[PDB]
């Protein structure tokens, strides 16, 4: 029932809070315990990388700036944090994604509309 | 050297103001000085102020 | 005291331009006492109307030439200034001009409203020579007094005005040249009183009864004074505007407390134990109670204004 109200406040605020699992702590409950108790709702929360790499992602290809400011924006810690984050997930260089003229759904992970 | 002249014309309204020349046909030259409003001039007695 | 107070006699018109009006009868003294202090303020800040603007067809400024006309663009301009319009109602009104074929356009070619009195006819404004000509003019009419031409207008207030419309130096003013002559008014004990003949030459757009009596409005004002003088702002916010993480206030307006005030008087055992809240969401319960200065169950005096609204 209660921990709905994680999941769109998550598509609101990647941004400049930065969220960790114990800012996200603040959400009422414990460390340990919010995590099963999204795990059986869902099944896959700390999601919330890759709603990161996918928010990271609007402004790649859909806003004008640059690379450096994006590994800083969605809150990552690093430009090759960011792009360890990336190759992991998308296996790109995001120099080499957001040049190409394609773009298609390999790695971008969908939020959850559960 | 030049590509071309633009050469605009712009004109004005001037009145007076202090320090304005002012003189007759005699050498009378003037400073005007101050610009007094129509009550504090001195009037005659038929109304029609100096 | 063997005081005496002078009150109205007459208005002799001549005209709509000329008039005299008496005024008696005043003590020793009172006359001049009066008399000039009216001369001084009937010239002063008497209000009228005049006009402020004309915009016009085929002119982009007013040093240019029209065709069709014998005099110059800002000659117009200089024969709308003595123009006299006695408007009733509005202290901005508008006039519309069309005319065609030869001939001098007077005063009563122009499009009338059902409240500006019209006082000279043919007051000349143009002269038209050929007959296929054409002309939309519309003149700006205020009210007001002094000599500020829109000049001041121009330099205190920058809006951005549409390229054609030009500008008239007004003469708000009606009264032109007043003056008077202070004769003995003769009651049969009191030869020493006076009477105060007071004269009057304007153009048009006045009755000269209210130029008197505003007179005494204006002196009676300073002559007044002359004897007469010698809430915490996170308290009265919505539960959910108090700006705190995802999920400890907006619980809280589930249980209908949509105000700060409703928060504190509360008890905090019991609303920590309805099956919404979370076991962190109280610290920030403890916050904004700490912060501000307030305590536990504590009666606020009054937490809403006369607006009383939720969602």
């Amino acid at each position: 029932g209660i921990i709905r109200d994680l999941l769109i406040w998550l598509e609101g605020h990647l941004d400049q809070p930065l969220s960790l699992d114990n800012v996200a702590a603040k959400a009422g409950y414990s460390k340990w315990h919010l995590q099963r108790m999204f795990k059986d709702v869902t099944g896959h929360i700390g999601y919330i990388r890759a709603r990161r790499l996918s928010k990271s992602a609007v402004a790649l290809r859909l806003t004008a700036r640059p690379i450096l400011d994006i590994a800083l924006q969605y809150r990552f810690d690093s430009q090759q944090t960011f792009t360890r984050a990336f190759k992991k997930q998308f296996a790109q260089t995001p120099a080499l994604y957001r040049r190409s003229p394609e773009w298609s759904a390999f790695g971008i992970r969908p939020p959850l509309r559960l | 050297g030049v590509l071309k002249i633009v050469k605009v014309y712009l004109a004005v309204k001037r009145r007076i103001q202090p320090g304005d020349k002012m003189a007759g046909r005699h050498g009378n030259k003037g400073v005007i000085s101050k610009i007094n409003p129509i009550e504090d001039m001195p009037y005659d007695e038929n109304g029609t102020p100096v | 005291t063997e005081f005496l107070k002078p009150r109205l006699v007459d208005i002799e018109q001549v005209s709509s331009t000329h008039a005299k009006v008496t005024l008696e009868p005043l003590e020793r003294g009172f006359g001049h006492t009066l008399g000039n202090a009216l001369r001084r303020i009937l010239l002063s800040s008497m209000p009228g109307c005049a006009v402020t603007e004309v915009e016009i067809d085929g002119v982009l400024h007013e040093y240019s030439t029209k065709e069709g006309v014998q005099e110059d663009i800002l000659e117009i301009l200089l024969n709308l200034k003595g123009l006299a319009v006695r408007v009733q109602g509005k202290d901005e009104v508008i006039l519309t001009l069309n005319k065609s074929g030869i001939g001098p356009v007077t005063a009563a070619d122009i499009t009338h409203d059902g409240d500006v009195e019209i006082v000279k006819p043919q007051h000349v404004i143009c002269h038209l020579t050929d007959e296929n000509a054409s002309i939309s003019m519309r003149i700006k009419v205020q009210r007001g007094r002094g000599y500020v031409p829109a000049s001041t207008r121009i330099h205190s207030e920058e809006d951005e005005r549409p390229i054609g419309r030009l500008l008239v130096d007004a003469c708000y003013s009606p009264v032109e040249r007043i003056a008077y002559n202070v004769e003995a008014a003769r009651v049969e004990q009191r030869t020493d009183l006076d009477k105060l003949v007071i004269e009057m030459e304007t153009n048009g757009t006045i009755d000269p009864e209210e130029a008197i009596r505003r007179a005494a409005t204006i002196l009676a004002e300073q002559l007044e004074a002359f004897v007469d003088l010698r809430f915490d702002p996170i308290l009265l916010r919505p539960v959910d505007d108090l700006e705190l993480t995802v999920r400890s206030a907006n619980c809280l307006k589930a249980e209908a407390i949509h105000y700060i005030g409703d928060l504190v008087q509360r008890t905090e055992v019991e609303l920590l134990k309805t099956p919404n809240l979370g076991k962190k969401s109280l610290t920030e319960i403890k916050d904004v109670l700490a912060s501000r200065g307030l305590s536990l169950g504590m009666r606020l005096e009054n937490w809403p204004p006369a607006s009383i609204a939720d969602e």
